[PDB]
RNA sequence: AAAUUGCCGGGAGGGAAGCGGAUGGGGGCCGGCGAUGCGCCCCGGC
RNA sequence: UAGGAGGGCGCGGCGGCCGAUGCAAAACCCGGGGCGCGAGCCCGGGCGGAGCGGCCGUCGGUGCAGAUCUUGGUGGUAGUA
């Protein structure tokens, strides 16, 4: 029970609030897969 | 004289992939989108930029102009990387210059 | 100039890495690479060349099937170079210790809500660099459908193979060569 | 600018492998292509007639793809390309792109002065 | 990519986790990969294997 | 490096945007990598620049006279790619630099593997930039 | 004798006295010697990039050229060759390179 | 661009020429075509 | 040989990356220097005067000596009949 909070990073401008780190999405932490991506991605770019 | 086999409009044009392989590939591009590494070697200069993944907060969302656009990439360490792309604009070599690309 | 065959040179073939570009299967051969060579571990030769095999090769374990084979082991891990897939014919499943390469969502729930681990390949190094206390399993090779069509022609004498056809019922290679009414009964 | 090859670089056939004919006709170019015919004389090879190109005629991989400077060489566009020889000056040797403008290559040529990088082609364009 | 805080939150709604029937898609569960951990230095240098 | 390295090397390794290769897929090939954190600028595992945590950089400053730049990345920054890099500028004399490498790349263990080539990177860097001031003097050939 | 002397060689008692580890059991008591290390230099000016392998002063020990058996010296030599060819010369002795010291007389 | 042609310069020829291996003679061309530096030292300054 | 497979070379687009070019791109020319067993490739010199190249993936109207091959151009025949 426990994942990393991405700091968002402020912009000026902007109100000082009392924010923190959203917890780190499941799928950024999915499988890094290049031979489905390029599989995938040609595919996919042919049907334009 | 006619070509060796003319080309037909029924050739297969549009290939199909599976919606679940579709979702399994759109997965592993967003996680290598938060690893540095990777995100540098595919040609993206960020090295002044915070944190990866790079989350800015929403008030980016309200802007309205270019130049406002310009000034949050500024305070992020994205300006660079829009100046790559800007400066490497030139002509297509090659027959794709008058087949309007 | 020396009597030899083909230069005395081999001519089978085997599969000395594997076919897919996948960087984890990559990851874990270079693992098993290492195994063999420094533990000697003849399980972790066999885990190796497993490694280096097509899909028809590797084929599934049903969770029926590897209940039946652990029990009364269940101090040890069930090892499958493949996928487990959930049965739905089955009630009792023991707590058990399974590594194979894929888990189908239901057999892995399954697997776990009976209390058991579903481990993979770098996971079982850790816990048997050896292969000790392993229960090292395959699945049925020759179930395949395409196996059916295989061996003796489906029109030789004894011999039961499935034939190509294109459709079922009495209009689709039913009559002459198959019954004693119409020329002869194969 | 001292290359590391201790070692005599040995070539089995300086000669080029010429097509066959390629001297008795004008439209037939230079470049191998293997006798396919039933009859070719070239391709049963036969005493006499021209040599065919085989593995064993193949250069000591150590000494392979070695300039007679000792050297092997890279082809380089720009300064920034220049400056990836800095560490190998001993074994490879830069070359300017024959495309490379005469502007272009006085920068590389000064910048490679000071890495020591041997560069064979120094004069060009000046 | 820059992500707005607004979609960056979103993301565990649309993808959802390692359990069923928690992404906005349907019939959908994240993939799992081969290898838990893919560090061929901590198990080839670890304790047990040495 | 989010990912472990060995998992990096994996997809970096036939095609990344520091690889510059030349003259084919033959016996002829020839590879180079452009990276500034890769102390031989050679497409390896071990020096990659992209698939390490740990990695030396060995560079001549900007537009000034004498100064070495001597960087190293930190492990548990590896998700904050501005504060990544530890980065010292050194001026002082080539022996006393020899020191500040070995300080930080041998004797802390960081990149013990490192020793040689920073050094060696060293060595070359420096004497680049006696050249670029001096002027050319020796021809080297001997 | 080629083979004979080989054999000789070869034995394990005479080349502990060929070699004189005896005597050298004397200095250092009922011992042979131990040593050191060298090479601390910690001053290297340069640092190459090719795994470096230094310079050789060898340890090997050419044997010396032979005098063919018939030079003797007072006997008188014919040069075959240079621009003394033909010349009739007094061989005196063999130098320590080998080469023959000969006179005309002049 | 090539086929083919003219002029100038060079080369060889007793019913073909061209070709493969050798080398010898002529040409024509090659200065990363081929080095002059490194270690002890004595000053005289940086 | 017939035949099968592997690994490469080369041509033209598309998605990406990395670059050259009026301080002279492509094409073409050469008794110029080289690399590769080879397909081919790199550089020099010239001509030209505005475009071009390498790498990863992917795609195709993608490689000629023949076909009494197609079209065009050109010889010898011959200053002859
Ligand atoms: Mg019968
Ligand atoms: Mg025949
Ligand atoms: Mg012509
Ligand atoms: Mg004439
Ligand atoms: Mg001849
Ligand atoms: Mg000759
Ligand atoms: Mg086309
Ligand atoms: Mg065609
Ligand atoms: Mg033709
Ligand atoms: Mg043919």
């Amino acid at each position: 029970t426990a994942r990393p909070l991405v700091s968002v990073k402020a912009l000026d401008g902007d109100m000082a609030t009392d924010a923190a780190g959203v917890p780190m999405p499941h799928v950024m932490k999915a499988p890094i897969r290049p031979d489905v991506i390029t599989f995938v991605h040609r595919l996919v770019s042919c049907n334009s | 004289g006619r070509m060796f086999a003319p080309t037909r409009i029924w050739r297969k044009w549009h290939r199909r992939v599976n919606v679940r392989l579709r979702r399994v590939a759109v997965a592993s591009a967003l996680a290598a989108t938060a690893v540095p590494a990777i995100v540098t070697a595919r040609g993206h200069r960020i090295e002044s930029v915070p944190e990866f993944p790079l989350v800015v907060s929403d008030s980016a969302e309200g802007i309205e102009k270019t130049a406002q656009a310009i000034k949050v990439l500024k305070q992020l360490g994205a300006y660079a990387d829009a100046e790559k792309a800007k400066d490497s604009v030139g002509i297509r070599p090659g027959k794709g210059k008058m087949r309007n690309r | 100039g020396i009597d030899l065959v083909a230069g005395g040179r081999n001519k089978r073939t085997k599969r000395t890495a594997p076919k897919s570009d996948d960087v984890y299967l990559k990851l874990l051969v270079k693992l098993y690479r290492f195994l063999v060579r420094r533990t000697k571990s003849q399980f972790n030769a066999v885990i190796l060349k497993r490694l280096f095999m097509s899909k028809t090769n590797r084929p599934p374990l049903s969770m029926r099937r590897l209940v039946r084979f652990m029990e009364g082991k269940e101090d040890k891990i069930a090892v499958i170079v493949g996928t487990i897939t959930d049965d739905q014919r089955v009630y009792e499943i023991p707590a058990m210790k399974v590594a194979a390469l894929r888990f189908t969502e239901t057999a892995r729930a399954r697997i776990v809500n009976a209390g058991g681990e579903c481990l993979t390949f770098d996971q079982l190094a850790l816990r048997a660099p050896l292969g000790q206390n392993t229960l090292l399993l395959r699945g049925p090779k020759n179930a395949r459908e395409a196996v059916r069509h295989f061996g003796k022609a489906p029109g030789v004498p004894h011999s039961h193979t499935k034939p190509y056809v294109r459709s079922k019922g009495r209009k689709f290679e039913k009559a002459r060569g198959r019954r004693n009414s119409r020329g002869f009964k194969v | 600018a001292v290359p590391l090859l201790t070692r005599k670089i040995v070539k089995k056939r300086v000669k080029h492998f010429k097509r066959a004919h390629s001297d008795r006709y004008i439209g037939l170019k230079q470049s191998w292509r293997r006798p396919k015919g039933i009859d070719s004389r070239v391709r049963r090879k036969f005493k006499g007639c021209t040599l065919m190109p085989n593995i064993g005629y193949g250069s000591d991989k150590k000494t392979r793809h070695y300039l007679p400077n000792k050297f092997k060489k890279f082809v380089v566009h720009n300064v920034s390309e220049l400056e990836l020889l800095m560490m190998h000056n001993r074994t490879y040797c830069a070359e300017i792109a024959h495309n490379v403008s005469t502007k272009k290559r006085k920068d590389i040529v000064e910048r490679a002065a000071q890495l020591d990088i041997v560069v064979t082609n120094k004069l060009a364009r000046l | 990519v820059i992500w707005t805080e607004s979609a960056f939150k979103k993301l565990d709604e649309v993808y959802g986790s390692f359990e069923a029937s928690s992404s906005k898609k349907k019939g959908f569960v994240l993939p799992r990969p081969k290898m838990t951990n893919a560090d061929l230095g901590r198990l080839i240098n670890s304790d047990e294997v040495q | 490096t989010t990912v472990p390295g060995s998992l990096v090397w994996e997809l970096v390794k036939k095609n990344n945007c520091f690889l510059i290769k030349q003259f084919g897929n033959s016996n002829a090939k020839v590879q180079f990598s452009k990276e500034p954190n890769n102390l031989y600028n050679v497409h390896s595992y071990k020096f990659s620049g992209l698939a390490n945590s740990k990695t030396v950089a060995v560079q001549p400053s900007a537009g000034e006279d004498k100064a070495v730049v001597l960087s190293t990345t930190k492990t548990k920054k590896q998700n904050t790619p501005a504060k990544l890099q530890h980065k010292t500028l050194m001026r002082k004399e080539f022996r006393k630099m020899a020191k500040s490498v070995k300080n930080q790349v041998c004797d802390n263990y960081y990149r013990p593997d490192l020793t040689k080539p920073a050094l060696a990177r060293l060595s070359a860097v420096y004497r680049s930039l006696q050249v670029s001031k001096s002027g050319i003097k020796k021809k080297n050939r001997q | 004798s080629k083979m004979a002397l080989g054999i000789k060689r070869a034995s394990r008692s005479h080349t502990y006295h060929r070699r004189g580890l005896w005597a050298i059991k004397a200095k250092h008591g009922g011992a042979l010697p131990k040593a050191e290390k060298p090479a601390a230099v910690a001053e290297p000016k340069f640092y190459p990039a090719d795994d470096v392998k230094p310079r050789t002063v060898s340890t090997r020990k050419p044997h010396p050229t032979k005098l063919r058996s018939t030079i003797t010296p007072g006997t008188v030599l014919i040069l075959l060759a240079g621009r003394y060819m033909g010349k009739r010369v007094v061989f005196l002795k063999q130098l320590q390179s080998g080469l023959l010291l000969i006179t005309g007389p002049f």
